């Protein structure tokens, strides 16, 4: 699936995530059903 | 005027307006700039 | 018939959500062949440009330079304008996004051209002068004798 | 085609063309005409700078040796205009620099008139049904003062040339009646004859 | 500035700048026709903006200036020169003949040995043109008549631009460094350039 | 001494290298800032 | 005696603007600075941040390849300061409250030196060139001139002006500016109103704005690994020379052709193993008035005339000022700007303010004005341009612009491959930095 789309778009692979799209995630970690299993963000909430 | 716009209507005397000003006339005379455009354009773009 | 063809609409399901963004720019090479020598030329006595850039009615040296060359503002083109013009702005409050500074309402990149380029166009490169010091001097430019 | 450049030749024809917009008879006769080294007055209702835009491109393409274009805002629905036009295309061929630029109207006695201009039913203010009225002055009386306009400079200027108006009838009267329009009303161009 | 509290007394003035004043007013000013004499009455009402003319006293009452009787027109100036151009522009005309005449007078003796582009004119200013620039921003503010030639007048280059008009006639570089005051030591860094 | 005493100084010149024929002058004012080593003969009295 | 207020109704309604809403507080610069200093000064203040965002970020970055004395600054201004200027004529007769800092705000130097107070804080040369609206260009030659003798390594090249009320009425009193009354007579759009070599050209648009690049020494640009744009092959500014007559524009730009092959236009191009025709694209000043275009078109004629120019292989000429308008202090820098941007892309920009070409035209053969864009690929290359711009007083210049490929030709094989992988590097950093 992923070799599917970004094949699709190869400048994926030589860019950064857009600026406007860290925000995005992180608030996708938010709202998640089940918590993240990772640290997205170190900040005030990381003990949360 | 209201008995003239009364016979002849609503849209004639507005239509009639005049647009013709002697000021707002446009020559082109040039064949030589818009010759050598032309040859380039082609020249170039050259498939068939 | 014809008029009726006309007349008869129907509705083709189209289900689209587009949006528009790029990858940083990028360069396109040119072909050049050059028979050269390396050492005979002084790269202490060359005068070389390593960068620029350029404030104008148009815009930043991006955004002119795409004005200028293509006719037509880019994905890039018009979300650095609306940036510059101050049309979308970045909060930290919730919802985490770009939104309108005018009306203060959250936007994506998509709609960025809709909803300013028509105004960011007008309010761009050549138009009536905009009287940021109260003085109009086409109207109403003040005098004392 | 630079050897045939060198032994070219050119004519010369000298048209007044209305109703010559896009998409139309008129445009192809234009485009036509300037393909015959010919000096062709086109007028366009819209001043617009699409339909400004839209004749340099037909000039462009079609513009051979000796060929001049001219493009003017027309109207053929006011007598002022055809006064004024005419005016304008019969004075001088002269520019005067003095401190300013005033351009002396440009004399070009015409062959060839085409009278191609054709008042289209859109109604917004209301117009509706009175249409038929009006473009009878345009479709033969304003074309009679537009013959008459021509005959004058003519006479005045003193030309024996004479110009040839091709008069856009429409076809065979009587045997159609769903057109509505073109039928009826150039059935007096007999008359006009 | 300050903001009329009532209504002051009418004064007569021409339509053209009778109709000016109800450019920026226009809520807050009148403007009539005298029917017999053409021209305009204009009358300011309240909550209008009026600049009204006071004075103020300074520190410096001492600079050092050039000696009193000084002409541009003892060494020999055209009194056509003289008005048309700044004060600064006198000053660096001169200068610079006398700066010539340290050596060679015909400037075009320079184009004997030299080819005229290889001529260069690298002068420097602080600011420049101060009087040619102050007269602008008070007389159009003001309405008095003055040049023309102002904003030409006040570009720190053009005083040299000036002198090369006048006097050298070179073809080649020139140069106009702002300094501050260390305009004339950054001059010659590029002039040595 | 001859400056300072009689106010010569200063002369602003009419030109006259510049327009010395009319007719061939301005068709030799491209010529001239073409050619390197074309330039003034004393004699004349500066000509161009 | 009293002074009474009046009003007057002026000619020009319309500039070309930075567009509407634009902030220095948006690009970060502090409320602090945004006061103190005059309009004029935002405008280079940013653009020399956005000039250095091409390559490096820190400025003090440059101290750690060079010596703080060998950075320099090199500004043009036709005027500058203008807003400060008639803040103190205004403010001091009117006795309203106005900054103490007037007349050192009204240098036209003092803006760039604001940006080395606030930024660089080079310890090196500063100059601060005034050409009129030739200062662009004319800064750049001394931009150059700085380099190649090791009193600077790094310069800043570039010029700015402002525009505003008084700005306005001295060209429309001149006559210079095309007058919106008589635009609008003929039909005319505040878009199209600024025509270069057009047939009906009336004069020109004046605008407001600034820019700037950084000038370099190719040795230490590959050092520090930095973009390298262009190669400037030459510069140079020219006068013209004793005339009485107003409308006679200055023609001394054509000084830098003199000499054939041993002229200095063919001999900066052949040092790259480039020829006369290998000069594609020529910027002109193209102020769209009817004295400079005609005139600076007869300019480029002539220098390629004599240069053995082949016949018929013409200079394609782009005009900015018809988009941008035309901002006196910085107009040679856009156009500096414009061709970098032309030699990397290869795309030739269009002039599509032309109806149609001047009749009187069509004695320079040499010359072609092109009215839609001719964009050229990776199979179609382009070579070297030339700004041009005539400034008032005859300040005339010329700038020789080169593709930056001929630069690292000059590596050898091992060294020009081990440069293309710094610059690539530094590309992509450059892009995350942006």
């Amino acid at each position: 699936a992923i070799t599917a789309l970004l094949q699709r778009y190869p400048d994926a692979e030589t860019v950064v995530l857009h600026p406007a799209d860290v925000p995005f995630f992180v608030e996708l970690c938010k709202t998640l059903g089940k918590p993240v299993n990772f640290v997205p963000v170190i900040d005030k909430d990381v003990r949360r | 005027i209201d008995l003239v716009t009364a016979e002849l209507g609503s849209d004639w005397p507005r239509l009639v307006a005049p647009t013709f000003d002697a000021r707002k006339a446009v020559v082109f005379d040039d064949r030589w700039a818009s010759a050598r455009e032309d040859l380039v354009k082609l020249w170039l773009a050259e498939e068939x | 018939e014809m008029s009726g063809a006309a007349d008869x609409x129907x509705x083709x399901x189209x289900x689209x959500x587009x949006x528009x963004x790029x990858x940083x720019x990028x360069x396109x090479x040119x072909x050049x062949x050059x028979x050269x020598x390396x050492x005979d030329v002084d790269p202490a006595d060359l005068v070389v440009i390593v960068g620029g850039a350029e404030l104008g009615p148009y815009g930043s040296s991006r955004t002119r330079f795409e004005m200028e060359v293509s006719g037509e503002l880019s994905a890039a083109g018009v979300l650095e304008l609306a940036w510059t013009t101050g049309m979308v702005k970045w909060e930290d409050d919730p919802k985490a996004g770009w939104y309108d500074t005018e009306t203060g309402e959250l936007v994506p990149e998509c709609e960025i051209v809709e909803r300013y380029h028509d105004a960011v166009v007008e309010r761009c490169g050549i138009r009536e002068f905009v009287d940021d010091g109260a003085i109009d001097p086409d109207h109403a430019s003040p005098l004392l004798v | 085609x630079x050897x045939x450049x060198x032994x070219x030749x050119x004519x010369d024809e000298v048209a007044v063309v209305t109703g010559a917009s896009k998409g139309s008879i008129a445009a192809s006769v234009v485009g036509q005409l300037l393909d015959g080294g010919a000096t062709v007055i086109a007028t366009t209702s819209r001043l617009d700078d699409d339909r400004l835009a839209f004749y340099k491109q037909l000039y462009r393409d079609h513009a051979r040796f000796d060929a001049t274009l001219w493009v003017v805002p027309a109207n053929m629905a006011s007598y002022s205009d055809i006064d004024k036009l005419v005016e304008w295309v019969g004075t001088e061929q002269t520019e005067s620099l003095g401190p300013q630029s005033i351009h002396l109207k440009d004399a070009q006695t015409p062959t060839l008139l085409f009278p191609f201009a054709a008042p289209r039913v859109a109604g917004d203010m209301s117009e509706v049904g009175s249409r038929a009225e009006m473009e009878m002055k345009v479709l033969l009386w304003a074309v009679q003062r537009l013959i008459s306009g021509l005959s004058k400079i003519g006479a005045e200027r003193d030309i024996a040339s004479r110009l040839h108006v091709v008069l856009p009838g429409s076809p065979n009267r009587g045997m159609f009646g769903g057109d509505g329009a073109y039928g009826e009303a150039k059935s007096a161009l007999d008359a006009l004859e | 500035s300050v903001f009329l509290d009532k209504d002051f007394t009418f004064v007569v003035s021409s339509e053209a700048d009778a109709r000016a004043f109800v450019q920026f007013d226009p809520e807050h000013t009148v403007a009539r026709p005298l029917p017999d004499s053409s021209d305009w009455e204009v009358t300011r009402k309240a909550g209008t903006e009026i600049r009204v003319p006071r004075k103020t006293k300074l520190s410096r009452t001492v600079g050092a200036q050039i000696p009193t009787g000084f002409d541009p027109t003892v060494w020999g100036i055209s009194p056509d020169m003289a008005s048309s151009i700044d004060r600064v522009a006198l000053w660096n005309i001169v200068a610079t003949v006398d700066a010539f005449l340290s050596s060679g007078f015909t400037p075009t003796e320079l184009m004997r040995w030299v080819h005229p582009s290889q001529v260069a004119s690298t002068q420097g200013t602080g600011m420049g043109g101060m009087t040619s620039m102050q007269t602008m921003y008070h007389g159009n503010l003001l309405g008095r008549a003055k040049p023309n030639d102002i904003l030409q007048e006040v570009l720190p280059n053009v005083v040299a631009a000036h002198v090369m008009q006048s006097y050298v006639g070179g073809y080649g570089a020139m140069v106009h460094p702002v300094g501050a005051c260390a305009t004339a030591a950054v001059s010659v860094e590029e002039g040595v350039d | 001494v001859s400056a300072i005493a009689g106010g010569r100084p200063m002369y602003e010149k009419p030109a006259d290298r510049r327009f010395d024929h009319d007719v061939p002058e301005k068709r030799q004012e491209a010529a001239m800032l073409l050619s390197t080593d074309a330039r003034l003969g004393e004699n004349d009295q500066y000509v161009l | 005696e009293i002074r009474v207020p009046r009003k007057t109704k002026l000619s020009r309604t319309v500039g070309a603007q930075i567009p509407t809403g634009f902030d220095p507080t948006v690009w970060g610069i502090s409320p602090d600075m945004a006061s103190s200093i005059d309009r004029v000064a935002l405008w280079n203040i940013v653009a020399t941040v956005d000039a250095f965002l091409s390559s490096g970020f820190t400025p003090t970055e440059l101290m750690r390849w060079v010596h703080p004395s060998q950075v320099a600054s090199t500004q043009g201004t036709g005027m500058g300061g203008m807003t400060s200027m008639q803040t103190m004529y205004h403010g001091n007769l009117l006795g309203r409250a106005k900054p103490n800092d007037i007349l050192q705000e009204v240098l036209p130097n003092v803006v760039a030196a604001h940006v080395m107070q606030s930024y660089v804080g080079g310890y090196g040369a500063m100059v601060h060139p005034v050409g009129a609206c030739a200062t662009a260009a004319v800064s750049v030659e001394e931009g150059v001139d700085k380099i190649k003798l090791g009193k600077a390594d790094l310069v800043i090249a570039g010029g700015f002006d402002d525009l505003t009320l008084e700005a306005i009425i001295g060209f429309g009193d001149m006559a210079a500016t095309a007058d919106t009354e008589m635009m609008r007579a003929k039909g005319i759009s505040d878009s199209k109103f600024s025509r270069a070599n057009d047939r009906r050209r009336l004069g020109f648009l004046e605008a407001q704005g600034g820019g700037t690049i950084l000038l370099a020494r190719g040795d230490l640009a590959l050092k520090m690994g930095l973009p390298v744009l262009a190669v400037v092959g030459y510069a140079q500014s020219f006068a013209d020379g004793v005339h009485t007559s107003i409308p006679a524009p200055g023609l001394g730009a054509l000084g830098a052709a003199r000499g054939g092959r041993e002229s200095t236009l063919a001999r900066s191009l052949a040092q790259l193993g480039v020829g006369a025709d290998d000069i594609a694209v020529i910027s002109k000043h193209d102020t769209s008035t009817l004295a400079n275009d005609p005139n600076e078109t007869e300019l480029h004629e002539r220098i390629a005339d004599s240069m053995g120019r082949a016949p018929g292989n013409p200079l394609f000429i782009v005009s900015q000022k018809t988009l941008t308008g035309h901002a006196k202090g910085g107009a040679a820098v856009f156009q500096m700007m414009g061709l970098c941007q032309i030699l990397r892309d290869g795309v030739i920009p269009p002039n599509r303010s032309l109806d149609c070409v001047d009749d009187e035209l069509a004695t320079s053969g040499h010359f072609v004005w092109v009215r839609e864009p001719l964009d050229l690929r990776g199979k179609f290359p382009l070579k070297a341009g030339l700004v041009t711009s005539l400034g008032f007083g005859h300040v005339s210049g010329l700038v020789a612009l080169v593709h930056p490929e001929a630069f690292i030709a000059a590596l050898d094989p091992s060294e020009r491959e081990d440069y293309r992988t710094r610059a690539e590097q530094r590309m992509l950093a450059g892009q995350r930095r942006l």
